[PDB]
């Protein structure tokens, strides 16, 4: 049952919005992390409820 | 008991009454609108959005908009809001962007480099004054220059002086030239910011003048400053062919150094503290009066005067009653203060190498005799008999 289900709900899955890879510089007190996506800028951005 | 008890008594009623007044004035402010400071912080958040794009701003235009270069390459004629400030914005600070239409939403960053921290120390030495072994006027009138205007400006005030300004630390090796300084730095606690002469010259060509005005640039903002030029002999003495720009290249890193010592600046206190060993090789602009006020200098100690070395570098040690300790003074002559201190360690590590704690007379006449034959003396002295 766990093949099945999963193979059908799983192609809604992969409309996926995409990722990106970063890593922490520094934190800030306002729940934010400071990012620097590798060949991009960087991201003051907050954190989901995961971590 | 009672001494805790009236702190507690002032400290308890007039915090803790605060912290009521607080509470009572959110809700008031909220009345002639309906809610005005919950909102505010509702508000904030709704505005900057999420996520923030960091960029560099590139010029202010004054109007309240701003040309921010995000490192994504677009330039953006934006708009200056709220929770920012146009004079805590100056060219080359970081800006927080909305992403949605780019904004300056502001700029709670710390804006910390790790190239300012090389400028810094952390610190506690191990040096402090009455380590120096004699030589104690020499002390208080280094203690007159450095220590003593953040101490009292008073003094200098009321007699209508300026205080004085620079010193430089001469003589020979070994009379303990960065044993003051240190001394001096550790009592002052003002920041003191060390940089040693050599890190002036680089492997690249111009980026001399670069590096030596970032310098006083972070001691300007940390005002009162010490800047410790720790032996600016070597950049005369030594060239390293590491300098694309040549023997032209140190010479233009020196042009800019006369500038940011004194010049047109007119920037915070700081005292400059210049170890060299040799005076008649540096600049004569470098030292020259009324931007050095003060030049100290030290030669050999005395007879007494070794006994002093001696004491303070024998105290900390483990010792015998057979120990006679006025004896490696008098066979000892015409020999440095840094020679007492290794004569000391190198007597230790050979009780160490025996395996016992104790420090013999002839671990010391050992000692010295090894101390003895590694200095190779002077041919300064080789005219004279
Ligand atoms: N006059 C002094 N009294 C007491 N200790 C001294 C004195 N002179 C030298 N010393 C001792 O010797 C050590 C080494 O000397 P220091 O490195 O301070 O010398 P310097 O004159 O700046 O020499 P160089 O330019 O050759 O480095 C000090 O850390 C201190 O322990
Ligand atoms: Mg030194």
């Amino acid at each position: 049952n766990d093949k099945v289900r999963f193979i059908k709900d799983e192609l809604r899955l992969l409309q996926e919005p995409g990722s990106y890879v970063g890593e922490v510089i520094k934190i800030v007190s306002d729940k934010k992390v400071l990012v620097k996506v590798q060949p991009e800028g960087k991201y003051i951005v907050d954190v989901a409820k995961d971590i | 008991t009672r001494c805790k008890l009236k702190l507690l008594r002032m400290e308890r009623i007039k915090d803790h009454l605060l912290l009521e007044e607080e509470f009572v004035s959110n809700s008031e402010i909220l009345k002639p609108f309906e809610k005005k400071q919950e909102e505010e912080k509702k508000q904030l958040e709704e505005i900057r959005g999420n996520p923030l794009s960091i960029g560099t701003l590139e010029e202010i235009i004054d109007d309240d908009h701003a040309i921010v270069t995000s490192p994504t390459m677009p330039d953006y004629y934006v708009s200056i809001l709220s929770f920012v400030d146009k004079e805590l914005l100056e060219p080359g600070c970081s800006v927080l962007l909305h992403h949605k239409t780019m904004s300056i939403v502001g700029v709670l960053q710390d804006d910390a480099d790790p190239m300012v921290s090389v400028m810094k120390m952390d610190k506690s030495p191990t040096e402090s004054y009455s380590d120096i072994g004699g030589l104690e006027s020499q002390i208080q009138e280094i203690k007159e220059s450095v220590e003593l205007p953040l101490t009292h400006p008073e003094l200098y005030e009321e007699m209508g002086i300026k205080p004085p300004k620079g010193v430089i630390l001469y003589g020979a090796p070994g009379t303990g030239k960065t044993l003051l300084a240190k001394a001096v730095a550790n009592q002052t606690s003002a920041t003191f910011l060390r940089i040693v002469g050599s890190e002036l010259i680089q492997k690249y060509l111009g980026d001399g003048p670069r590096l030596c005005r970032q310098i006083f640039k972070v001691a300007g903002e940390n005002a009162p400053s010490i800047v410790f030029i720790d032996e600016i002999d070597a950049i005369g003495t030594k060239r390293y062919d590491s300098n694309s720009g040549g023997e032209r290249e140190i010479q233009r890193t020196m042009l800019e150094l006369l500038n940011q010592l004194d010049g047109f600046d007119d920037r915070g206190d700081v005292k400059v503290i210049m170890a060299t060993n040799k005076i008649e090789t540096l600049d004569p602009a470098l030292i020259r009066p009324g931007r050095i006020d003060r030049k100290i200098l030290f030669e050999n100690p005395d007879l007494s005067t070794k006994k002093k070395i001696l004491g303070i570098h024998t105290s900390k040690m483990n010792l015998s009653e057979d120990v006679n300790l006025e004896t490696l003074v008098t066979t000892k002559d015409d020999l440095s203060g840094a020679d007492i201190q290794a004569m000391c360690t190198e007597a230790g590590l050979l009780a160490l190498r025996e395996r016992r704690m104790q420090v013999t007379a002839e671990d010391f006449k050992q000692a010295k005799e090894r101390v003895m034959k590694n200095k190779v003396e002077e041919n300064l002295e080789g005219l004279y008999l």
